[PDB]
RNA sequence: GAGUCCCAUAACCUUUGUACCCCAGAGUGAGAAA
RNA sequence: GCGAUGAUCACCCGGGUGGGUACAAAUGGCAGUCUGACAAGU
């Protein structure tokens, strides 16, 4: 006795209609549960009449919760008018009992089917699933699956990008990145000038200085009272490298290098003075992070120090998760907590160990704890 | 690849003859045939078992 | 929807207030949370206990998802107070942990409890 | 014993998508979906293919109990590549992200859970993995996710429940093909501890019978677990 | 003169080479860290620049459904990424973790233009230190020659049985204590004469090609009054291709 | 059958529907 | 005639310089002070 | 005016040796830069 079939994808909603009733009295027969893994007998007995696809992720979501709750959503609503007519009463089958109640009172005219010969179509629809859109529009079911799913569950959990602590893993992993590359380069520059004027890469030992003088001072022959007071200007004078400089230019060793060559040191050397900028850009976004994710953690002990326990936990949940002991033995690699300095780094762990666990599992962390926490500690710190 | 590098056939023969090497140590007893496909690791420890397994 | 998450009412407390103070006696009690935490990893509990007045009570909700996650039954108990006075030492604990052996001597009223624990989940 | 220094010879399992490392201590091990890094801290191994580093994870048997069932000689695993995997109770990564090894690229893991609170990791698990679907929701009633699940191969169910087998069920109906598989694991003290291991066994094997599920064998998880069996069925829908 | 110098020459390849190496590390980086936000342009897009320019043209995935990638992307390529946008599976971002990630892709795009930059004052180099290698050779097989063996003059002074083998030393070293064949193409193999040649030809080119390597290179060092021309190298050129056609045109099946 | 050419559902579903009959029946 | 395809653009060892460490490590689990 | 929100717990003569982890350099070691007159067509 059932006429039209309800199911549901991620992309749409789709309705079918049940063109052949297969036997009921003889359902557990092989013979009919063969026909339904078979596509040409399952045509059959249904066709596929209607099917809408949702406007957005948005919607989707949100008909995939009103599904959930036994809801009927608007979308839902607009399909079944258009296709079920007013009709004694027309029949419908739908996976979900729960959905019944709700379809009747929004269509009286109505009877849902939820009993063993509808699970049995509905299986084979889902079964064939695009191949029974016979050519169209439904994308593809098992990556809108996969777009549904964890939005679906994250929603749930109320997940939220405010937990979420890879950035603080990135960043550590990028800075020191850029410290090491920033440092490498910066030596070679030092290598490229130092053939022009060996003797100004000892007098700036600083090396992020010294790519901002080699890029004033391109050529050591320009010496001017001028120049002079530029370069005096970079820096300060105490160190006298100033003075020095215009003296040694004058008096220096260095085979001149072609323009070709000095062009590219005043550009590499300005690859080098991007990079250290962004590290110390990158650097106050992870000071910030920690203050949002782990204010406690931060608060404690530091931004850095705490991003490198993080890390090395593999993420803020780990960290949490692992003993006291296991804490104190995480950064004993890098120093990073540290008989009586022993007993510190040991007290510092469990401190340590005893903010994790608050800033990873409250959803929005403050930093009130925290600052207690490193209070009781500064009271042992002067007790010992 | 053939013409197999002389201290990988070495390794294989240890695993087969395992039995042999330590008192103390005793194994179900096997047929241990060369694999027609197989790779050589290195094992990483995690920075927790610094001290334990290292 | 509290974190403290599910408590045990007025009499539970008591039978459970009870279990411990014999686990204590018998050398079958771990008290405080670390060791708790270290017992879930090598698997030894039957069940663990914790106060939900722990000051702040974040500290001990990690306890919660080692059992699920081991499929250990857990509760909490209004008052640390109460529950360090059972566990027999002179100060407050949040978290007590019994051990496992079936060859406790007071086997059946832990797993009297353990049954009503599983319900109270 | 499986010190970092040492090496091991890697070598593949009878089933596919299974490889054994060999050594002074033999390690049941797989692939890594996601190489550089350790799902809940296991122990991992790194070999050089032309050249690229290809990693590979160890399956502690105490922890995952699919890999003590393989480890007890399980005639016949539906797990396998290329195929699609709805894995129940899935508590975390411990043991679906190794069997998201096995499936590998191709096919997915559907996880199901109910708690919230374990969910977070395994969200961010099946994040690193994308072929790991999570579906945080109540096993009891499939309707609820009908949504997210197309076909399945095989069903697999660690649920620690009294009422698995229901569970199974309707799962089974709604989702595993026929002549699909079926992979139960069974604590009898979570079910009846009143009454023995063995007796728990036998009722739930007749449980999955009335429900079409064809019994294909038998396994108990000594000496890594106590009273605990794995299930290995058939859905025979005819 | 400043502009024959080949310590320049030594140095800047040795940048080029670590200039690749990291620009690929970044890659990686921002390829899982706006992976977060947008998993699936890894598997579309390969090209870490064109990777890179796809961030600064569409910060989020809501700005990607309208934003046109003609310059970066094909027409076909253009409209998967469209279409993973809305079906994505990354989370949404926050502007402050859209802006780093941004500037770390200007990072990525800018040394990108720098090492072409590299490149291009590098063949001006090898063009003036030694142009009759270039024409024969290379430019980027050239450089690697020369800073092999540390200098113009220490490459010039190798005979040219060393210079088809200068790059496999390891292969060579153990194949002769373990009486096994030696390598017969060495660094040499990268040369573009040689990956016009196929089979055993492959050996006779590089064995060709390497005396007359020798030939236009201590030209190049040795030479009082060169000019800057090439023009021993060019004709050298000409010498291995009338080698090369001869050896091709060859056929070892029977007629 | 079921046809969009005549409304089948004797109310106004849409909030739009709502509106459009009030002048309707407001105007004549 | 002749291994690019096991990074001689490299691995490992020695020496040297810089910064840390010598407490146990799945660390232990109820004493301490008087 | 305490504590389970955690008490307690390698060598030689204050010094020198010894060892471990991480980074950088060595024109320090392994480590020694293949052969040499035929080849090809009718």
């Amino acid at each position: 006795p059932i006429e039209y079939l309800l199911f549901e994808e991620p992309t749409g909603y789709a309705v079918f209609k049940v063109k052949l009733q297969q036997d009921d009295i003889g359902s557990r027969l092989k013979e009919v549960q063969e026909q339904i893994n078979d596509f040409g007998a399952f045509t059959k007995l249904i066709e596929l009449v209607s099917f809408a696809p949702f406007k957005g992720a948005a919607e989707a979501l949100e008909n995939a919760n009103d599904i959930s709750e036994g809801l009927v959503s608007e979308s839902l609503k607009a399909i079944l008018d258009l296709n079920l007519p007013k009709a004694k009463n027309i029949t419908l089958a739908i996976s979900d009992k729960n959905l019944g109640p709700s379809i009747k009172e929004e269509f009286p005219y109505v009877d849902c089917i939820s009993n063993e010969l509808a699970q049995d179509l509905i299986r084979g629809v889902r079964l064939h699933g695009e191949k029974l859109f016979k050519g169209l529009q439904s994308g593809d079911l098992e990556r809108a699956q996969l777009g549904l799913g964890h939005a679906y569950s994250r929603a749930k959990v109320k997940f939220s990008v405010q937990k979420n602590d890879n950035h603080i893993i990135q960043a550590i992993a990028l800075l020191d990145q850029l410290d090491k590359d920033i440092n490498t380069f910066a030596m070679r520059v030092k290598e490229w000038y130092g053939w022009h004027f060996p003797e100004l890469a000892k007098l700036v030992p600083d090396n992020y200085t010294f790519a901002k003088l080699v890029l004033f001072i391109k050529d050591k022959a320009s010496l001017n009272d001028d120049s002079l007071h530029d370069l005096a200007a970079l820096l300060n004078e105490d160190s006298g490298i100033a003075q020095r400089v215009i003296d040694n230019a004058r008096i220096s060793m260095g085979q001149d290098i072609s323009e070709t060559d000095m062009e590219n040191v005043c550009v590499f050397a300005q690859r080098v003075a991007s990079l250290a900028d962004y590290r110390r850009q990158l650097y106050d976004y992870l000071c910030e992070k920690m203050h949002t994710v782990a204010p406690n953690l931060s608060e404690l002990i530091g931004e850095v120090i705490g991003a490198r326990l993080i890390s090395h936990a593999g993420s803020l949940t780990n960290l949490s998760k692992q003993a006291a002991s296991t804490v104190q033995i995480l950064g004993a690699e890098k120093a990073l907590f540290r008989k009586n300095k022993g007993r510190i780094s040991r007290y510092l762990a469990n401190k340590c160990s005893m903010a994790s666990r608050i800033d990873n599992y409250s959803e929005e962390p403050s930093n009130v704890f925290g600052s207690v926490l490193k209070k009781q500690v500064e009271q042992r710190l002067e007790f010992y | 690849d053939d013409n197999m590098r002389r201290e990988v056939q070495r390794d294989l023969l240890l695993i087969k003859h395992r039995a042999a090497l330590d008192p103390k140590r005793h194994y179900k007893k096997q047929r241990w045939e060369v694999p027609e496909r197989f790779a050589i690791g290195t094992i990483i420890e995690d920075k927790s078992e610094f001290y334990s397994s290292r | 929807n509290p974190k403290a998450f599910p408590l045990a009412d007025a009499a539970l407390t008591q039978q459970i207030l009870d279990v411990v103070q014999q686990a204590a006696n018998l050398r079958q009690l771990k008290k405080g949370a670390n060791e708790a935490t270290k017992t879930l990893n090598r698997g030894i509990s039957e069940f663990i206990i914790m106060a939900a007045d722990c000051e702040p009570i974040e500290i001990l909700l990690h306890l919660p998802l080692l059992c699920e996650d081991k499929n250990v039954p857990y509760v909490f108990v209004p008052s640390r107070v109460a529950l360090g006075r059972a566990c027999g030492v002179s100060r407050p604990v949040i978290a007590a942990s019994i051990t496992t052996n079936d060859a406790s001597a007071i086997k059946t009223q832990i797993y009297a409890v353990k049954d009503k624990i599983e319900t109270l989940l | 014993g499986a010190r970092g220094g040492a090496k091991v010879v890697i070598e593949p399992h009878r089933h596919a998508g299974v490889y054994i490392a060999r050594g002074k201590e033999d390690l049941l091990v797989t692939k890594n979906m996601a190489p550089g890094e350790s799902v809940y801290g296991e122990k991992r191994i790194s070999v050089e293919e032309p050249p690229t580093k290809v990693e590979y994870r160890v399956w502690n048997p105490f922890r995952s109990k699919l890999a003590a069932g393989i480890m007890g000689g399980l005639d016949e695993l539906f797990i396998a590549p290329g195929k699609k995997v709805l894995y129940l109770g899935a508590a975390s990564g411990t043991s679906v992200s190794h069997v998201s090894d096995v499936v590998g690229p191709e096919g997915v893991v559907y996880a199901v859970e109910f708690s919230h609170r374990p969910g977070r990791e395994l969200i961010s698990m099946a994040k690193k993995r994308p072929n790991i679907i999570p579906i945080i929701e109540d096993a009891r009633h499939p309707q609820k996710y009908r949504m997210l699940i197309g076909m399945v191969d095989c069903v697999f169910a660690d649920v620690a429940q009294p009422d698995q087998a229901r569970i199974i069920a309707l799962n089974s109906h709604m989702f595993l093909k026929d002549q699909g598989g079926v992979v139960i694991s069974i604590k009898a003290n979570c079910i009846d501890s009143t009454v023995d291991a063995e007796t728990v066994f036998a009722r739930e094997v007749q449980k999955l019978r009335e429900e079409r599920i064809k019994p294909l064998e038998q396994l108990t998880l000594e000496p890594y677990e106590r009273d605990h069996c794995i299930v290995v069925g058939r859905y025979m829908r005819s | 003169s400043a502009d024959k110098v080949d310590v320049m020459i030594i140095q800047a390849i040795a940048l080029l080479d670590d200039l690749d190496k990291e620009l690929n590390t970044y890659a990686m980086r921002c390829k899982e860290w706006y992976g977060w936000h947008f998993p699936e342009l890894a598997k579309i897009v390969t090209d870490s620049v064109a990777y890179a320019r796809i961030i600064l043209t569409m910060g989020i995935r809501s700005k990607a459904s309208e934003t046109d990638l003609s310059e970066i992307l094909p027409e076909e390529i253009e409209e998967r990424v469209k279409t993973a946008a809305e079906v994505s599976m990354g989370t949404e971002i926050t502007q402050t973790d859209l802006d780093n990630i941004n500037a770390l892709a200007e990072q990525i795009v800018e040394f990108a233009a720098y090492r072409e930059q590299l490149s291009n004052y590098l063949s001006a180099r090898m063009k003036a230190i030694a142009p009759n290698l270039t024409q024969l050779v290379g430019e980027l097989v050239g450089a690697r020659l020369i800073a092999h063996s540390g200098s113009l003059i220490s490459l010039a002074k190798s005979p040219a049985s060393t210079i088809q083998i200068l790059g496999a030393e390891k292969a060579l070293f153990r194949a002769l204590k373990t009486k096994h064949d030696t390598p017969k193409y060495g660094l040499l193999y990268h040369a573009s004469l040689v990956g016009q040649a196929t089979g055993k030809n492959k050996g006779k080119i590089a064995r060709v090609l390497a005396a007359k390597a020798a030939v236009s290179l201590r030209y190049d060092a040795l030479a009082e009054d060169r000019d800057d021309s090439g023009d021993i190298g060019l004709e050298s050129r000409a010498k291995v291709e009338n080698r090369l056609s001869q050896l091709e045109g060859r056929d070892l099946r029977t007629t | 059958h079921a046809s969009a050419f005549t409304r089948t559902q004797d109310v106004p579903q849409t909030e739009l529907q709502e509106k459009v009959d009030q002048v309707l029946q407001e105007s004549n």
